[PDB]
């Protein structure tokens, strides 16, 4: 979204009350983090907790691997709340781009002030807590979305091109899986179908040999600052942390059917953070429920069973298919009735190319007999 | 008939080239130059061979017009810029 | 023998099958001159495709409500040996209760 | 008695149906646009920017 | 203004006819899915049966 007077006297005057808010949040959260983070070092298996070492076959860099590196506490439900861990994951997205902003004003001291004019005009890199009335947040959310419609399509083109390029499905069926997974979200994709290119994917990519420009494309699509990127390990770990999280009240809301219960407005809200429902479809609980089941099917029993999710790049292509919106068409069929070459008319047609309309037009079956049986004479005439 | 343009071609013989199977071919064996289809496409020999598409004067059963609603998609976007206006 | 009464089912949609037919037909004569027939074994066309499954639909839906229009219901349902097998035996049953109501009344 | 146990099925069908038809118009509207575009180029009154739009 | 652009022009027709090769491929999953259901009722030869047990002829 672009930036806008508007926007720029509404933050204006919400800064320090947004700031206020904020260092509530920023309390709240650290609470529930450090319970989060004391039960995952308790209970956390070794090898989580050690922080196990997984290096990339080819250049033998680290990245976090999706099995040994990601744990999802089935348990959490008895110390931490679903809403709490909600919160947890908006105050997480706010702290990234407030520290980011932080950093820059701290860096450049008083020569960040144009910048923050700049920043404050445009509400793609405020913070939730700035919003102090309905329509405000919506006004938010709509820019998110914005921003994810932008960024999307990148990655997953990205994603599909280089596969396709470099390697082709194995089975009829991964065929169908991979060919179904990158549909617009127009249509509805079958979980059942799509789900094996997650296994397909994990023979090629694996979320450990994640490269940075892919990286960089999907922390733009969730909304996460990325400059500076610096090492892909960073960001990385950024979106380890926010699915780990997303993947532990998955698990909650699955064993405990919350989503059931849980409101219209808060189901929304579940389903935005999952990046299944832009707000600007205006989506009633019925297709909200509907994405929300198809998301719990992709992860599969599974994931119930033992806690382990999907490959996570597939996982985040799925989910993010639904910002993939078809491509836009604007104007009346007539317009076809035009022609676009008209300026040219002026210039009519010089030698060569009344020669060729000559050569290839109507007539050119009789010019070819014409041109071959000359030319069988002659040479017939030659010998 | 126009002296206007069509599908560009770079120089490239359909026939022989990389990406020949996107190309549609005729009933005369000659591929066309466009991912339309062409009827009375044909193949020059200078140096290298190239293929070339001559316009003309046909008539072809025109399908009536649909509804807007069938085949608009308003899904513009501030950044974007279509075609026509970048050209 | 059946069972129980299904639970209910909700339209997601409101027409009639006479609306729907109507908007086949409609669909279909647009195309008509653009359409063109071909051998059986010849590959298909787009047109002969959407006119194959609509009409299908169309016809299994009225030979479920009871229109038994065998002339129509032979050329868009008939596929397999068994849908003959089995219209020839709804072909029967339908024809001889008829006459069997016309030697019953006189 | 029939009526009512072959009714949610039939409901079912019509809805198939129906979408059925919707989803094979935008197909027709693609068609007739190819065929419109293919008429400007026989002509040589097509750019390349109309065709990507 | 160059280099872009030709590389665009150069994908566009292997784009379109892959896309026309799904939009088939999408028409024959269709086509193919659709079968004639046929359903087995009770013959009424046994219904009659059973009203003559009724009738206790
Ligand atoms: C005055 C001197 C200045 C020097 C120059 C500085 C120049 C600017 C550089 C940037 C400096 C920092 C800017 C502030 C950032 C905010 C604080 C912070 O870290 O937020 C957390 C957050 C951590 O991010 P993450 O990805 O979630 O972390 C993953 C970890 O796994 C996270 O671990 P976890 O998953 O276990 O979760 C833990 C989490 C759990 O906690 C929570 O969830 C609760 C929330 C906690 C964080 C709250 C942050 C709030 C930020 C906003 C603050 C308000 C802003 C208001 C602005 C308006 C004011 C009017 O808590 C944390 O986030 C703790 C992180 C660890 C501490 C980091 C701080 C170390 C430095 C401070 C100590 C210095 C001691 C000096 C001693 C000197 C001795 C001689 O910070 C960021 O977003 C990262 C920074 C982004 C900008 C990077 C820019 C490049 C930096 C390059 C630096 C290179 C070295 C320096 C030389 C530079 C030369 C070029
Ligand atoms: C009070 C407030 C609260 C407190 C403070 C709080 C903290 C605030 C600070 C933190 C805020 C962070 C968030 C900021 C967000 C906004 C960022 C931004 O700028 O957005 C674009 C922003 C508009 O944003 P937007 O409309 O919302 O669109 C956002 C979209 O989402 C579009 O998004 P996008 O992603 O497409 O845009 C991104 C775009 C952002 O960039 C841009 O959009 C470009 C902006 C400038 C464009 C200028 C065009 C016009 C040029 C005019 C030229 C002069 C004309 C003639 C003038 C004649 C005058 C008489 O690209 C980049 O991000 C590229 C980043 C490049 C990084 C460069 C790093 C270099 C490192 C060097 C290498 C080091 C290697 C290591 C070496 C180690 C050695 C040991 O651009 C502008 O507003 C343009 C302003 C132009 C001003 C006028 C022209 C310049 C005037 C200069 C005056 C100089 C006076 C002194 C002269 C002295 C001479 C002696
Ligand atoms: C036709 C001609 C037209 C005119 C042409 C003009 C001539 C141009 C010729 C040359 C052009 C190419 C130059 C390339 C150089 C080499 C670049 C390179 O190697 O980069 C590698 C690498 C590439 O970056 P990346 O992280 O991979 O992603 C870059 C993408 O653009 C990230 O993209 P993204 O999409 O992933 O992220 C989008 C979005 C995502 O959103 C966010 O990330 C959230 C918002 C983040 C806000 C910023 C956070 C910063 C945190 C701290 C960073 C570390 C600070 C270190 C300590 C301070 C050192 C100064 O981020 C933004 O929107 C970034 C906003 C930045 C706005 C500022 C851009 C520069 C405009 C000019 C202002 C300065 C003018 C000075 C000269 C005039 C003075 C009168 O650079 C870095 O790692 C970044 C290091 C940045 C360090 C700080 C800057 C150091 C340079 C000196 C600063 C001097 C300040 C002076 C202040 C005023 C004094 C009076
Ligand atoms: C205006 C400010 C100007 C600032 C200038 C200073 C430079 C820029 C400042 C910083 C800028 C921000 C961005 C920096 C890069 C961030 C990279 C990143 O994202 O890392 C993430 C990464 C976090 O990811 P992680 O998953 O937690 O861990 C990484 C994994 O291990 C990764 O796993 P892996 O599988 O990748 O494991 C491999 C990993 C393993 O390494 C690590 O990751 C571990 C951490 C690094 C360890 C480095 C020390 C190693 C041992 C050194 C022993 C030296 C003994 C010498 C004895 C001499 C006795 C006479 O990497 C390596 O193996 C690399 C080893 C280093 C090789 C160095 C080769 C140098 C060749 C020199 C050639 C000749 C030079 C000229 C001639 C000189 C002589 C005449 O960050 C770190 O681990 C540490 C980051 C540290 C950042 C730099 C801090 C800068 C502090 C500056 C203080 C001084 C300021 C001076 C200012 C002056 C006035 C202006
Ligand atoms: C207007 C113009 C004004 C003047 C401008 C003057 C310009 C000077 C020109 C010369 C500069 C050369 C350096 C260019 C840096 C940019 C390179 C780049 O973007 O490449 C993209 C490159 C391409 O990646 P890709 O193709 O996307 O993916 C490939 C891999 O998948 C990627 O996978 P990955 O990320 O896992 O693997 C990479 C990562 C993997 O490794 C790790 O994760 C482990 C990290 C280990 C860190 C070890 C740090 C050790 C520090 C020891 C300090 C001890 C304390 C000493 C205290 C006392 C002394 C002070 O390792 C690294 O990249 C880190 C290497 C070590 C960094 C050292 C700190 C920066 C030094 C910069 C100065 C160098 C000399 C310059 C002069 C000579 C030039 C010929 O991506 C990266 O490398 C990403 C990280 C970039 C980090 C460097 C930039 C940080 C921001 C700079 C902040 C300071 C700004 C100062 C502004 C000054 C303005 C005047
Ligand atoms: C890249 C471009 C460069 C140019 C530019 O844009 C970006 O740079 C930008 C950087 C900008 C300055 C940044 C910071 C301030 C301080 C502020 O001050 C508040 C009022 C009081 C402090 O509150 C002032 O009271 C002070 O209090 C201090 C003690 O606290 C005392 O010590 C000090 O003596 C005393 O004056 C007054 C505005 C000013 C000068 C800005 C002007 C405009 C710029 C030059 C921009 C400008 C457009
Ligand atoms: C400038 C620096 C800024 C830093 C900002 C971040 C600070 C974070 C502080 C977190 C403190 C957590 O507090 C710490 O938790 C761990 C894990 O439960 C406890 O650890 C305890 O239980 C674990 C798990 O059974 C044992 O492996 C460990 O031996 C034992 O000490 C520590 O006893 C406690 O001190």
């Amino acid at each position: 979204m672009q930036g806008s007077w508007s926007v720029l006297k509404k933050n204006c005057s919400n800064f320090f009350p947004g700031l206020l808010a904020f260092a509530q949040q920023t309390q709240e959260a650290y609470g529930i983090w450090l319970r989060i983070y004391n039960r995952q070092q308790k209970y956390g298996p070794t090898d989580f907790v050690e922080q196990s070492e997984t290096f990339s076959p080819d250049y033998h860099k680290r990245f976090h691997s999706q099995d040994k590196n990601m744990w999802v506490d089935k348990e959490l439900c008895t110390e931490v709340s679903q809403k709490e861990v909600a919160r947890l994951m908006t105050y997480k997205l706010d702290m990234w781009r407030m520290a980011h902003c932080a950093g820059a004003l701290l860096a450049t001291g008083g020569y960040a002030i144009p910048f923050g004019l700049f920043w404050l005009a445009n509400d793609t890199w405020v913070p939730s807590s700035f919003n102090l009335t309905g329509e405000e947040l919506r006004a938010w959310r709509e820019a998110q979305d914005l921003y994810r419609y932008r960024s999307a399509p990148s990655y997953l083109t990205d994603t599909k091109w280089h596969f396709d390029f470099h390697a082709y499905p194995w089975n009829e069926t991964q065929e169908r899986a991979w060919d179904d997974l990158f549909e617009k979200n127009d249509v509805r994709r079958d979980p059942k179908v799509v789900r094996p290119a997650a296994e397909m994917y994990d023979g090629f990519i694996k979320f450990e040999l994640i490269r940075r420009k892919s990286l960089r494309h999907l922390c733009r699509s969730m909304n996460i600052p990325t400059f500076p990127m610096l090492a892909r390990l960073c960001n990385g770990t950024r979106v380890r942390d926010y699915w780990n999280l997303a993947w532990c009240e998955d698990y909650m809301v699955i064993t405990q059917r919350l989503h059931e219960s849980m409101t219209d407005e808060e189901l929304y809200d579940y389903a935005w953070r999952r990046y299944l429902a832009p707000y600007d479809k205006n989506l009633n609980r019925e297709q909200l429920m509907e994405r929300v089941e198809d998301y719990f099917e992709f992860l599969g029993p599974d994931f119930v069973a033992h806690g382990k999710a999907p490959n996570l790049v597939i996982l985040t292509n799925y989910v993010l298919g639904y910002y993939n919106d078809p491509a836009y068409l604007e104007g009346d069929i007539s317009e076809l009735d035009k022609n676009d070459y008209d300026h040219l008319a002026s210039w009519g047609k010089d030698a060569f190319l009344r020669r060729l309309e000559f050569e290839n037009g109507p007539l050119r079956d009789q010019v070819e007999a014409h041109t071959q049986r000359l030319l069988a004479e002659r040479a017939a005439i030659a010998k | 008939v126009g002296n206007g343009p069509t599908f560009s071609t770079g120089g490239e013989c359909m026939n022989t080239c990389d990406i020949q199977n996107a190309f549609p071919m005729n009933d005369r064996g000659v591929r066309s130059s466009s991912p339309f289809q062409e009827p009375n496409t044909a193949i020059y020999d200078s140096y290298l061979a190239w293929t070339y598409f001559q316009p003309m004067d046909v008539h072809i059963e025109k399908l009536p017009a649909p509804e807007a609603k069938y085949y608009q998609r308003h899904t513009k976007k501030p950044w974007d810029v279509s075609s026509t206006e970048l050209t | 023998y059946k069972g129980e009464v299904p639970p209910h089912y909700t339209r997601k949609s409101s027409a009639t099958i006479e609306q729907v037919e109507k908007e086949i037909d409609a669909l279909l004569g647009g195309a008509e001159k653009l359409r063109k027939t071909s051998t059986d074994d010849q590959p298909m066309d787009k047109l002969t495709l959407m006119e194959r499954c609509l009409r299908h639909a169309l016809w299994s839906y009225h030979k479920e409500e009871g229109r038994y229009d065998f002339d129509q219901i032979g050329r868009w349902v008939v596929y397999t040996p068994e849908d003959e097998v089995k219209l020839a035996q709804l072909k029967r049953e339908v024809e001889a209760k008829e006459k069997l109501a016309a030697l019953r009344k006189r | 008695t029939l009526q009512q146990y072959r009714r949610a099925s039939q409901d079912k069908r019509l809805d198939d149906l129906v979408d059925l038809l919707e989803r094979f118009k935008p197909v027709l509207a693609r068609e007739a646009i190819m065929q419109r575009l293919t008429i400007k180029h026989l002509e040589g009154q097509l750019g390349v920017w109309r065709y990507m739009d | 203004d160059i280099m872009v652009p030709s590389f665009v022009y150069n994908k566009l027709p292997v784009i379109h006819f892959l896309q026309e090769k799904r939009a088939e491929q999408k028409l024959r999953r269709v086509l193919d899915e659709t079968y004639t259901e046929w359903t087995e009722e009770l013959d009424q030869a046994h219904v009659t049966d059973a009203i003559t047990r009724s009738l206790n002829i």
